[PDB]
């Protein structure tokens, strides 16, 4: 019951469907729920681009800092997929902004690798440390000087 | 230490994300995302000396991202992952083997068939057909199961063993 409850509650937040996540949470769904590698229901609705799910697990009481089993936390995902209204909310809710992973990954680094110019620059807004250093010993900068990207070496200069 | 850039690339569902995971952190995921893509950093141990594995579970079915196909370039070695419950897989192989080729430009690219799924008892794909298709292609073919953990070790050091004899 609990365990299927909270599968279907993070299919509809993978999917994508509003109605389908609002009757879950008032059918008694938990926010907090985690499948196999640890995807909370904000991780999926971060990931898939899904903004009104992501706002209605934020107010329903879901854990914004939660991590997967790779210490990747939604604004992560978010991050690494490029969306901005999303790590902007989640930025608004108070989201570690400089929280690391499994290899220490700041979703700036993240942001940087993918080669979203915005997301690098709304975190740097919010406080992201540029010379931050994961457990390799790879900054936000040795990262735009390995993609060779000139627009993000500018950025974060 | 070698910062090896490895790639893996195959079909929906044959245990790419499941590989690496097992490859990583040395447990199997029963159910994962079919749309994360990320770069996986790992240190190993291979014949005696220290070596970094970049590895990149390409799992985006976008046209274009920059990021992927800078990877893809900067990729040393591949991983052609298959189910061999799934002949549709093992055709596939081909299209990827060639789009790989393609893209890198280059006639001698290390890459690796990997059989994923050993530990079902209902294969589809027969292993010589595998084996006749690796031998014909140049590259060794190595049968993995990330839910036991079988042959993923075998089949990523196999993988940077040919990275090497290539670079030498
Ligand atoms: C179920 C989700 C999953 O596991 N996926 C794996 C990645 N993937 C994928 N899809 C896809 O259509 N192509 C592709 C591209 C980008 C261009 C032309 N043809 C194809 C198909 C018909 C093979 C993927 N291509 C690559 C890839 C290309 O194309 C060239 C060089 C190196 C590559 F790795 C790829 F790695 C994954 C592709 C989907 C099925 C999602
Ligand atoms: N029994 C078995 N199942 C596997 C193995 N590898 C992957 N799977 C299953 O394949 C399903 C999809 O794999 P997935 O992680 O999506 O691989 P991907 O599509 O390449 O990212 C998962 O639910 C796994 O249970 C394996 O070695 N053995
Ligand atoms: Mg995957």
């Amino acid at each position: 019951r609990k365990e299927e409850l909270d599968k279907k509650l993070l299919e509809a937040a993978r999917a994508g469907q509003d109605d389908e996540v609002a009757a879950l949470l008032a059918k008694g769904a938990d926010v907090n729920a985690h499948d196999t590698f640890g995807f909370t229901p904000l991780h999926l609705a971060a990931l898939y681009g899904h903004l009104e799910i992501v706002e209605v697990l934020l107010k329903r009481g879901a854990d914004i800092n939660a991590d997967d089993s790779y210490g990747r936390t939604p604004l992560h995902l978010a991050a690494m997929r490029g969306h901005l209204e999303i790590v902007e909310l989640l930025l608004r809710w108070g989201a570690d902004v400089n929280a690391a992973d499994e290899e220490g990954r700041t979703p700036l680094h993240l942001a940087a690798k993918r080669g979203h110019l915005e997301i690098v620059e709304v975190l740097l807004k919010n406080g992201a440390d540029v010379n931050a250093q994961d457990k390799f010993g790879k900054t936000a900068f040795d990262i735009s000087i390995d993609n060779g990207n000139e627009d993000l070496a500018e950025i974060l200069q | 230490m070698t910062e090896y850039k490895l790639v893996v690339v195959g079909a929906c569902g044959v245990g790419k994300s499941a590989l690496t995971i097992q490859l990583i952190q040395n447990h199997f995921v029963d159910e994962y995302d079919p749309t994360i893509e990320d770069s996986y950093r790992k240190q190993v141990v291979i014949d005696g000396e220290t070596c970094l594995l970049d590895i990149l579970d390409t799992a985006g079915q976008e046209e274009y991202s920059a990021m992927r196909d800078q990877y893809m370039r900067t990729g040393e070695g591949f991983l052609c992952v298959f189910a061999i419950n799934n002949t549709k897989s093992f055709e596939d192989i081909h299209h990827y083997r060639e789009q790989i080729k393609r893209v890198k430009d280059s006639e001698d690219v290390p890459m690796v068939l990997v059989g994923n799924k050993c530990d079902l008892p209902s294969r589809t794909v027969d292993t010589k057909q595998a084996q006749d298709l690796a031998r014909s292609y140049g590259i060794p073919f190595i049968e993995t199961s990330a839910k036991t953990r079988q042959g993923v070790d075998d089949a990523f050091y196999t993988l940077v063993r040919e990275i090497r004899k290539h670079k030498e």
